[PDB]
């Protein structure tokens, strides 16, 4: 019953972002707030601070700068997402609860089309969440845990005969020494813990946005079905009161969908702005790294796996914002297609107000700067290309 | 063949089929089997020559000028192959689009205008087809003439390159009589077929748009007398007649909207691909134009490439802009009638029609842009600014 | 010269005819024969002079600076030739536009406001005509003075170039003899005639726009008391009066829309050609300004060229933007009346008027752009950015 | 200082007067004479010091880096001079704006919300004033510290330059003697007064915008129960009550529209001039940032200049965007109520309000641009692009 964002609920719980995720009325509690703040500060100490210190201390060329900037960009963006979503937990939980309420309302319907919509949406949600989380967890594991795998392989194959001096993951500078085995082990353990938290944050929040957009689209399709039922009722030739009531219910459903979109925009405005700002640089830096070390190397493998991840991360938000916009827009077409000419002029004026509202553009803005649509994917992408070319000019 | 939108566009369908554009749907089953092989063969030959060109691009990869020229040719000849492969995979939506107007609405009062505008649309479609066919034939003839007048020489010292219409590496000698004539004939056939395929698909798209625009014109023209029919405190007969007229208008408008949506799906994906190729083509062409210094052959070739690319873009854009302006004009024509003398029902119908027409119909390249003269203006401005910056950098 | 919109513009038409803008339509038939000849002669002379300018460019093309200056002058003096040839070929649409307002509407209650705003429009038209004529006279005087204060010297070694207002090659010795004075008078006549013809056509366009804007102002002013007339239930006479007022308002709005469309059809291609020439002129002028060092003669000439070009563009844009603003503000004028106290018919009329005003009337350059202060801002930004790039590159 | 919108802004008016922004309108006549003199004196000193900077820029133009730095400083300190001169010439429109809300609307049912939102607006205005004042003080302190931590040295060989906050040529020896301390105090006064005048005018503009936004919020809040009042057939008293409520809503919206129009009239040219100066400042600042290598004092100064300029632009754009968003959201507020259960009159009221709210109120810089976060993004992207071009071309 509560399968609404079931996999996303599991991912959130694994983060300790929400304790009792599997409830039908997820409750905001201060204990989760403070535990998640502590878990938010863990990556900053383990990942952000050492890597930034290395960037602003030990960087000695442009190639080293780009190499250090490839992972730290995404790490910093993920920490920002940690903080933003911890701050907005109330709105996010309210949005999830309202989506659950709408899903429960829909599941009571007896129309086969609605039931097919419900099943299709559930399957889409599950598949998308699983694929996204698996891909990004694999990316993070490849980037962070490679030395451990190499050490295990060397110990298994060469035993203690050959020597393979293990080194830490992506370069960083630590205030304390790590030469000692105990300090090295503790630092690596906390690095892995921070990496796990960051991977879960990225996967869970991106999947939450995509899945909420999917459910909003499903609710819009339910509204379309209701409008078609109103049109059939108009053709059947019923009384004025019945059509008035049907139009009122359709208007209420439209208002509910608009409220859901408003809550999503409020929750994810700054999220999207930071995401686009970071991706603009991330795609460029990853592409430059890929062209710098292309060959039969582990770096080539890591960069080739990373680049599609970032590109699809940007395309996710662009595509689903476009879906929100277009689905909201099509309501005017759905209301124009019914035989409104058969209705009394009063109901026609009500339909006219409905259509006046339904035509206003709707969607999620990039922190009020602009509305996010599919075309944005080009814009940001083009920007990335610019930076990329710049780097080449600097080299030669 | 005996239904609307395929009886009107039948000559274009036949032209498409003749050049080897699949379309195994609008003839007797007897020709269904033979024609298929022909189509396949054509594609084969096309691909063959295409591959035969690509291989050459490898040998001439050392230099940069010939690399740019070969890349421009490769994109130019990529267009038709992309269109040819694109049609069969999306054939179902194309056939759905061509069957949209089999059963249109009809009203006794608006039959004359409907027939007049249908005939006008057919005439304009025929004119567009003939004009594009003439342009393609002229392009082929000018290409061949340019190849024959211009000197075939390679700068390394002067090494005489084969005097063939398209640069290509051939296992044949390509210099003796037999190989030279075979290559000339094959390249002539290849050019004709590629140009015809690309331009015929584009003309089909533009003919759909022309039909939509003419239907919108008919809607406005018959909207003008609709209100005067309403304007006159009406007897039940007049109320029913006005309701029937309003129903006819609204249903026809919705039919036009459906046609526009189907065309938008199909050739919106097609247009995304087309403009994705055209952007790189225009960038390389601007770089090439940077090197023009009045030489007849080089300047003529660069001008021809630019003219062809910009002409394809401009055709798409002009017809899209016509559709947009026709929808906005539907709004304006709704306003400019005697609605103040009509009844509340007619006034509400006008209000809702204008509100719907606030947003004009358009065709988008898969939601990444909209085809209009604004898109052509953006393309021209980008290429011109890039050329200015490039020439200054030199 | 008796009907509206031609009696109002009669000074402009007379100026146009005087300088040679054909226009064999608005005087006694007796003058049709002689005047025509004069016009032809002027055109000949213009082209005649233009010819020797082009020839001067051919042998002055060895260097880049002189070639750039000659090209800038050639485009500057191409403008008027294009306008002069453009008017007679499209004279039919021009005469249709000038006869659009021969039969306007009339309502007893709104007659006084109509007369007041018509008088205001006439005064504004005359003011614009006088201002543009003064600007042209000032430009001619400045050109004649600057050609004399500066030193006529050519750098090769120092060669005495003829002291002429416009660079030009003459078969005769136009240095010190009677050829010099003859060339001076001929070039003065050429300058005056070309500038006057160009500016007169531009002022005719802008005066059409002024008339439309004043009519919109009248529409809003009378919208204010129309609702009060409706609000006051209403007897049959009062309902009829409200209906008549609404009919008058709607029909006058439609008439203004017709006038705007006619003006756009008449002048779209002219605007497109003007901006096409400008773009290149401004590019070459940015290159010229890149070489300015001091407050010497060269800086003055470059600044004058830039000022004249940007002034033409700015005039077109200001009047286009004024039309846009008036058309938009019709909606605010419709909202600001006491429509809540009116009847149902008046409220529906207000609703439909706002619906229609949701989009502003504008003049487009053959559907490629629109004339507004945004267009002028874009042009200025483009030229400034090109100047900055040119400075950086060198 | 007794009526609305002037008692609300009274701290701002007093700050403006204290810094010398004229404003001889809102105190006792007895103070009219002395205060005026003080203002004049301030201006004199400003110009005096300004002149001494320009003189310093004349003999510092031998080099390019120093010329660029001097130009940036001169534009930065031209901002306040332009604003200070701009206010008195346009004092009429400013005083008309400040007296717009002297006679506002009132309805018993919406009085409490009106008072609450008025108080909220006052608090927000005070918060904005204090924030801007604190930012100005921090800027002054940072300048006065950076002048001292850095080393006063000139590269020619090392020439010990006087240690002053602002580069300037002084007839007296302003290095070690009493001239040094006098120059330091004078420069501190100049900095404080210039920043204060500029930021105070900007804060007045933003406070007008804040008042408009809060009034729009009040309008939406009372829109919510207006329909509840309408929905309930209706007796004559109830119909009259709904009519009065609709009249109140529409008239208050029109008053907000008038206030926005007056603010635009007052400050459009000021915004245009501010952005004109900014553009050049940001160009020179991009060139300066091109030379940043390290975390030394030069980087701090460049970062401070960029931060201050972009902060002014960002403040203007923030409040413009807020106005746009509130005006747009009026329709979302109007739709979310139970507009379908109301009477016919209330439904037409909602319809017309939505039609009006299709467009958002905005402030434009003399019709050349609009203040919005989009404008800030465009300016930031332009400066970033210019920096990229500078680094690439070199
Ligand atoms: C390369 C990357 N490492 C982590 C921990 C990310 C979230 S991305």
């Amino acid at each position: 019953a509560r399968l609404v964002l079931h996999e996303v609920r599991y991912v959130l719980m694994a983060m300790l972002y929400i304790s009792r995720g599997m409830a039908k009325q997820i409750q905001n509690s201060t204990i989760d707030l403070y535990v998640y703040w502590f878990l938010t500060f863990i990556p900053i100490a383990s990942l952000c601070v050492p890597q930034f210190t290395y960037l602003v201390v030990d960087t000695k060329s442009l190639i080293d700068f780009i190499s250090v900037l490839v992972p730290i960009t995404e790490i910093l963006l993920t920490n920002g997402k940690m903080i933003i979503c911890n701050v907005k937990r109330g709105k996010i939980i309210n949005l999830i609860n309202q989506v659950q309420v709408a899903w429960d309302e829909c599941a009571k319907s007896e129309h086969l089309e609605i039931q097919t919509l419900i099943t299709a949406t559930a399957k889409k949600t599950k598949i998308f969440v699983i694929i996204y989380t698996t891909s990004f967890l694999l990316i993070c594991v490849e980037y962070s845990s490679m030395p451990l795998f190499k050490l295990i392989y060397h110990s298994a194959v060469y035993g203690k005969q050959s020597n393979y001096t293990i080194a830490l993951p992506y370069l960083s500078r630590f205030a304390y020494s790590t030469e000692s085995t105990t300090s090295f082990a503790w630092t690596y353990f906390f690095i892995l813990l921070g990496v796990y938290l960051l991977a879960l944050t990225l996967s869970g929040f991106d999947s939450l946005f995509a899945t909420l957009v999917m459910h909003v689209k499903m609710m819009f399709k339910v509204l379309k079905f209701e409008i078609e039922q109103l049109g059939l009722d108009l053709s059947a030739g019923k009384s004025h009161v019945e059509l008035q009531a049907k139009l009122k219910q359709i208007i209420l459903k439209h208002k509910t969908n608009l409220s859901l979109i408003e809550q999503l925009e409020d929750g994810f405005s700054f999220f999207l702005m930071a995401q686009f700002l970071t991706s603009s640089i991330l795609v460029c830096v990853v592409l430059y790294e890929l062209t710098m070390v292309f060959g039969w190397n582990e770096d080539t493998f890591k960069t080739v796996t990373y680049l599609p991840g970032a590109i699809l991360q940007l395309f996710l938000f662009c595509w689903y914002a476009q879906q929100i916009t277009e689905e909201a827009r099509l309501v005017s077409d759905h209301i124009y297609n019914i035989p409104w000419y058969l209705a009394d002029p009063k109901l026609q004026k009500d339909i006219l107000t409905f259509m006046v509202k339904a035509q206003k553009p709707t969607g999620v803005t990039a922190s009020k700067f602009y509305m996010v649509t599919l075309q944005t994917f080009q814009r940001i992408s083009s920007t990335s290309y610019s930076y990329f070319t710049l780097l080449q000019t600097i080299n030669q | 063949k005996h239904q609307g939108l395929v009886a009107d566009l039948l000559p274009n369908i036949r032209v498409m089929q003749g050049v080897g554009h699949f379309m195994f749907n609008y003839y007797s089953e007897g020709k269904k089997f033979p024609h298929r092989i022909y189509c396949i063969v054509t594609l084969l030959l096309l691909l063959l020559q295409y591959g035969m060109m690509a291989v050459n691009l490898m040998m001439e990869s050392d230099d940069v000028d010939d690399l740019t020229a070969n890349t421009i040719t490769m994109l130019f000849f990529l267009h038709p192959i992309v269109k040819m492969i694109y049609f069969p995979v999306r054939s179902k939506i194309f056939y759905k689009t061509l069957a949209i107007w089999n059963n249109p609405n009809s009203h006794p009062l608006f039959a004359e205008s409907n027939a007049r505008f249908h005939a006008l649309a057919i005439t304009k479609m025929r004119r567009l087809l003939f004009c594009v066919a003439g342009a393609t034939i002229f392009s082929v003839i000018s290409w061949t003439g340019i190849t024959f007048i211009e000197d075939s020489v390679k700068r390394i010292t002067i090494i005489p390159i084969p005097r063939l219409m398209i640069r290509t590496f051939y296992p044949f000698n390509a210099m003796s009589g037999a190989g030279h004539v075979f290559a000339l004939i094959y390249q002539f056939y290849y050019l004709v077929i590629s140009m015809a395929v690309s331009n015929s698909l584009d003309v089909l798209f533009c003919s759909w748009l022309l039909f939509a625009c003419e239907q919108l014109q008919h809607l406005k023209a018959i909207m003008k007398p609709l209100m005067e029919l309403s304007a006159t405190g009406l007897t039940k007969k007049q109320e029913m007649l006005v309701r029937s007229a309003i129903k006819y208008w609204v249903e026809r408008h919705k039919h036009v909207v459906r046609l526009v949506t189907a065309v938008g799906d199909a050739y919106g994906v097609a247009l995304l691909l087309h403009m994705l190729t055209t952007t790189i083509t225009l960038t390389l062409l601007a770089y090439q134009a940077t090197k023009v210094n009045g030489v007849n052959v080089y300047a003529a070739t660069v001008i021809g490439y630019l003219l062809y690319t910009l002409g394809q873009v401009f055709l798409f854009c002009i017809f899209g802009n016509r559709l947009i302006e026709e929808s906005s004009s539907v709004m304006e024509a709704a306003y400019s009638c005697h609605w103040y003398d009509g009844s509340e029902e007619a006034k509400t119908f006008v209000q809702i029609v204008c509100q719907q027409c606030q947003k004009a119909m358009s065709i988008s390249g898969a939601k990444f842009f909209t085809v209009s003269l604004d898109l052509f203006a953006s393309v021209l401005g980008a290429v011109v600014t890039y050329f200015m910056v490039l020439v200054q950098l030199k």
